RNA sequence: UCGCCCCUGAA
RNA sequence: GGCUGUCGUCAGCUCGUGUUGUGAAAUGUUGGGUUAAGUCCCGCAACGAGCGCAACCCUUAUCCUUUGUUGCCAGCGGUCCGGCCGGGAACUCAAAGGAGACUGCCAGUGAUAAACUGGAGGAAGGUGGGGAUGACGUCAAGUCAUCAUGGCCCUUACGACCAGGGCUACACACGUGCUACAAUGGCGCAUACAAAGAGAAGCGACCUCGCGAGAGCAAGCGGACCUCAUAAAGUGCGUCGUAGUCCGGAUUGGAGUCUGCAACUCGACUCCAUGAAGUCGGAAUCGCUAGUAAUCGUGGAUCAGAAUGCCACGGUGAAUACGU
RNA sequence: CUUGAGUCUCGUAGAGGGGGGUAGAAUUCCAGGUGUAGCGGUGAAAUGCGUAGAGAUCUGGAGGAAUACCGGUGGCGAAGGCGGCCCCCUGGACGAAGACUGACGCUCAGGUGCGAAAGCGUGGGGAGCAAACAGGAUUAGAUACCCUGGUAGUCCACGCCGUAAACGAUGUCGACUUGGAGGUUGUGCCCUUGAGGCGUGGCUUCCGGAGCUAACGCGUUAAGUCGACCGCCUGGGGAGUACGGCCGCAAGGUUAAAACUCAAAUGAAUUGACGGGGGCCCGCACAAGCGGUGGAGCAUGUGGUUUAAUUCGAUGCAACGCGA
């Protein structure tokens, strides 16, 4: 993709950070892995999964990869402008949009990515079982997937020019 | 064990010796003992330079 | 598992045969590794032979040799179908070798003085199967002779004949013997 | 190899001609030639031959006892073969060339061979 | 092993290993165990899990053919 | 393993109270050029197709 | 094809 | 901590970047050929790179170059006939430096690729042979007793120093070696050739004495000088004759030696006597594919003074390998 | 009203169901003949069977059970399930023109019927196989797998029990949504001038797109996208057990808990590891050879034991002639 880490208005942050193995031919290995998000707080957000013998480096390439994953997303207000009860992965995802007035009210992942992301006032809620991990991917299941005003209003808009065409 | 650590001809007649002396018959323990001991003072009262390695010709 | 050819060994011709075989008879007869004290009961052996019988000089080893050789020996390999040991039809180099090591060990099995006189005697009657060297070859060309299954291992084979053309009797092996 | 002769006190028997019964068996090998008046004339298996085990029904087992059952037939004045292959295991060839071999030759190969329609139920035998 | 056309020639080896094949087949090696219904059924739809396969194999072995790699 | 590089290699250790930690820093600072498998002088082919000797016979 | 079991724990 | 063993001299072990997967991870590194080799070639979402293999380093198999003394001796002389003296540097030798081997070349085989099989030239062909080379790691493997060090403990002591004793007890068991059980040998005679190290707390020629070990006398030597050093198996002869012996050598006693301040438990060597068990070893189990095995000596370190050990050096010198 | 459903007509194919006849092969028994010292089994064996004549082989007769090949993801049925051949009675499916009925439909707790195999009652039948059982073998033991026999049973008739990993681990019905290849069965068309060329329906495999899924995969015959109705689940162990009811002749089946106890149980997939899993490739790993050790003595270490001390540490290989 294109950068979301971008001067005089960059917005880092973290998601994820633990370690992950693999178990090689000798004893066993040990891969720093994490998540990540740079946002600008105009929305621009993305993922990376690094992989590294130490923790700074884990994060690094987390959010070179970030940039590299980066999803637009355009609204108006604090808030997301259309619910999305989608579900990617196993983890359960679901959005509502709220009146200004209100906090982020979660404490997952989605917390700081529905911070990052241009939006604050925005009220969530997941089922299931708790995985921080694939919280993550209310990227796919709000961020990504959107309903704006003015891509309604051209659906309305369309349909009178093909009855004057005939 | 694990590393056995090379460098016994790396320092060879691969990059110079770092005490390079010669000592004949009856010498060779005096020579060998003599060195080692100035070495450790030496280094010791030296910590206002950056030592690269001490060696010394004789 | 083995990589290429095996060794071959270049020997001196003999003083008095200018043979390699009858070099391989020194070699035989060396002990400790002493070309020089195997040699001596070589020679003082060869008359012995020469009085006590007729023959020839290429005839008091030779010609008593090929009465002491089998033609088939059997190895050894637990797989054989039936927990058989398989006889192996050896090449004639390898007859040499045999009749050879024989005579030599039949001669540990005497106490007849010196080392000479005894395979020397032994060699005598070798050449007419009344020895105690040729009875070596009695159980070895014996069993291979009255008992065979051959080469293969029958269950693993017989499952190779049957998808080669239809067979359960014996033929090459076109699957794998693993 | 090792199996033992055979001979019979008749020689008039004959008709010149005689079935060989073959049963390449798994565990063991019959050879038997009837005449061609259903009557025998001679038998031998592998077993009678000294072999043990499933050496019994290897094609070297087969062949002496092919051999055996010649000596025991000879006298009579046979030289015609009415080859009846039959059973599963090996032994099943090493026979009818031995047999042509041994001063006969075939004239004739045919099928009698078991093959059930499931009259009877088989047994598990080996699970080992 | 063998069927009842006769082979009447002088010989010492004769053709009747494909008299095996107008015979046996293991229908002489199945008269010492039982077995389900199940069981052969199901091989049978290996032989024709084969034919099916042969179809999709040439499609692969393709790529391979144009390559000098042998 | 290198018998045609420059490989240093020397050792220092902390004395801490979290316990003794060992420093090993080996640099790789030649790659295909020695410091004594370079710069040096051989000595004989003197290239002279005469052995001198003393004379005069006696 | 030659049966053949049994094995306290955190690096 | 440092050091070391270990699988393993294993051909493996990773990583960056991209892509694939929600992820753990994967790809690469897999496949088709091939090599000792993650070796090389081709292909394939892989493209690159690091460590290990290999690599470059030593040494040896040749031939050349220097230098010729304490080493060599042909052509040249002495002779004392001995490289002992002159002469000659040719030769061997030493040991510094080069020449060389790379699938380089020839043919076939192999995708026309790598490679493989024969061939040639050569001292040597196909990782030439042997060293160094022993990865990143795993085993909380060992080692606080080589040394270092966090904590802990001892403080007219657990510290320190000395004389005596114990480490070499002992009724046994196990591991690793060595020596025999013999004529291919033993013993007696005579006789053949070594290499590589060692050395003024040393080795010690010579000559004298001692059965000997060794002692006295003393030259030489820090040295291709001199000495240890007489190599030993081997070899040509004398014998003995298959016996527990002419095999074998344990045990003990007495008599001596040496090195030491002093050799009693607890030094080694020698002399004479005594003369062992063993007549060649079950179940089982281990090493080794060539100058190796086998066997025979020699030297070295440690060492005032103790090698069947370790470490190293040469002599003679195989059997067998169808085949996995 | 006809698009849903159903009927009529005409054909089509099939191991659909039930009943009754009929053929041969094979095993077995019995009888006769021939021939003689073995047979059979196994990795080896043994029990068992044979001179009172077996095994094999041939001829005659009899009986029971099952129908080699056929034969295939081939076919049919609601499912369970159903195979030689023929007749009789009888069910379902599908297609083709039309013709007719006119939502008459869909599903379903209860209820009712159908139920592999074993089992049970009653009566027939009994070859082979085989729980049980008895010898033998393997094993330390082997009440087993293995071998030799062998009873109930399997088989037939009737009734009963109603379970099964009763499976596509996938409720049934209706509706939709890319395709490709094969299989199978109707029917229309095309010089049918090609066993076929082009369609269009029914059924059936394999592949796979989108989509779905946590993934494996499913994938127009869905686990896709919808609706209708019913059934079930709501942590695991406790337990498909107890208790009561119900059903059964019984065996048991059916309905179906709680106390108590635990922080997991569990599914899919990843990498390595292991496999008496497979394939591939090497090494004195084996085969083939050569030489040892364990026997004996001595040398050396260790354990055990003893001692005032036998200073300490190492522990298959990788400790135990090791540190020393």
């Amino acid at each position: 993709a294109h950068i979301e880490k971008q001067a005089g208005e960059l917005q880092e942050k973290l998601i994820a950070v633990n370690r992950v193995s693999k178990t090689v031919k000798g004893g066993r290995i040990f891969s720093f892995t994490a998540l990540t998000v740079v946002g600008d707080g105009n929305g621009r957000v993305g993922f990376g999964y690094g992989k590294a013998r130490e923790v700074p480096a884990a994060i690094q390439k987390a959010m070179e990869k970030a940039r590299r994953n980066m999803i637009n997303v355009a609204l108006n207000n604090g808030t997301l402008q259309h619910p999305v009860k989608g579900v990617h992965t196993g983890s359960r995802v679901f959005m509502q949009p709220a009146s200004e007035g209100t906090g982020i009210i979660a404490g997952g992942a989605m917390r700081a990515v529905l911070e990052v992301a241009g939006v604050h006032n925005v009220l969530a809620k997941a089922y299931g079982s708790t995985n921080p991990i694939n919280v993550v991917r209310a990227t796919i299941d709000g961020l990504e997937n959107m309903n704006s005003p003015e891509m309604v209003a051209a659906k309305r808009g369309k349909s009178v020019e093909e009855i004057l065409g005939k | 064990g694990q590393k056995v650590h090379p460098n016994g001809i790396r320092l060879g007649i691969v990059k110079p010796w770092n005490s390079t002396w010669f000592a004949n018959t009856k010498e060779f323990a005096d020579n060998l003992d003599s060195d080692f001991k100035v070495r450790q003072y030496l280094t010791k009262e030296l910590a206002k330079a950056s030592v690269s390695r001490i060696v010394i010709e004789r | 598992p083995r990589r290429r050819v095996i060794g071959q060994r270049k020997i001196l011709p003999d003083p008095k045969f200018g043979s390699e075989l009858l070099a391989k008879f020194v070699n035989i007869l060396m002990v400790d590794g002493k070309k020089s004290t195997a040699e001596s009961i070589v020679y003082s052996a060869l008359e012995t032979l020469a009085q006590r019988s007729g023959k020839s000089e290429l005839e008091a080893f030779e010609v008593a040799l090929e009465n002491v050789r089998p033609t088939v020996e059997v190895k050894s390999r637990r797989v054989g179908g039936s927990t058989y040991q398989v006889p192996v039809e050896v090449r004639p180099v390898r007859r040499n070798a045999l009749a050879m090591r024989w005579i030599v060990e039949a001669a540990r099995k005497r106490g007849d003085k010196s080392m000479a006189l005894r395979l020397a005697n032994e060699l005598s009657d070798a050449a007419e199967n009344k020895g105690t060297a040729v009875k070596k070859r009695e159980d070895v060309h014996r069993m291979a002779e009255a008992n065979k299954a051959f080469a293969h291992y029958r269950w693993l084979s017989l499952r190779s004949f049957s998808h080669q053309a239809g067979a359960s009797s014996k033929q090459p092996a076109l699957g794998y013997l693993n | 190899a090792k199996a033992p002769i055979r001979a019979r006190k008749r020689v008039r028997k004959q008709v010149s001609d005689g079935v060989a019964h073959i049963h390449a068996s798994f565990n063991n090998t019959i050879v038997t030639i009837t005449d061609r008046q259903g009557n025998a004339l001679g038998w031998a298996t592998a077993g009678g031959s000294g072999f043990r085990g499933s050496r019994k029904s290897t094609p070297f087992a087969a062949q002496v006892a092919a051999e055996r059952c010649a000596d025991a037939v000879k006298e009579y004045g046979i030289k015609n073969l009415e080859v009846m292959v039959k059973g599963p295991g090996p032994g099943r060839e090493s026979t009818i060339r031995a047999l042509n071999a041994a001063g006969f030759r075939i004239t004739n190969i045919t099928d009698v061979t078991p093959i059930p329609h499931n009259g009877c139920r088989p047994p598990k035998k080996r699970r080992v | 092993p063998v069927i009842k056309v006769r082979e009447n020639e002088p010989f010492d080896v004769a053709l009747r290993r494909f008299k095996r094949s107008c015979e046996k087949a293991g229908v002489l090696a199945e008269v010492r165990r039982r077995e389900f219904y199940e069981k052969p059924t199901t091989e049978r739809k290996r032989a024709k899990a084969s034919a099916v396969k042969r179809h999709a194999k040439k499609l692969a072995r393709e790529n391979a053919r144009r390559t000098r790699l042998y | 393993h290198t018998l045609r590089a420059d490989i240093d290699y020397n050792t220092s250790e902390a004395h801490t109270t979290y316990g003794v930690i060992g420093v090993k820093v080996w640099i790789f600072k030649g790659e295909i050029l020695g410091g004594m498998a370079a710069v040096e002088q051989p000595e004989k082919p003197a290239a002279q197709p005469k052995k001198q000797q003393r004379k005069g016979r006696k």
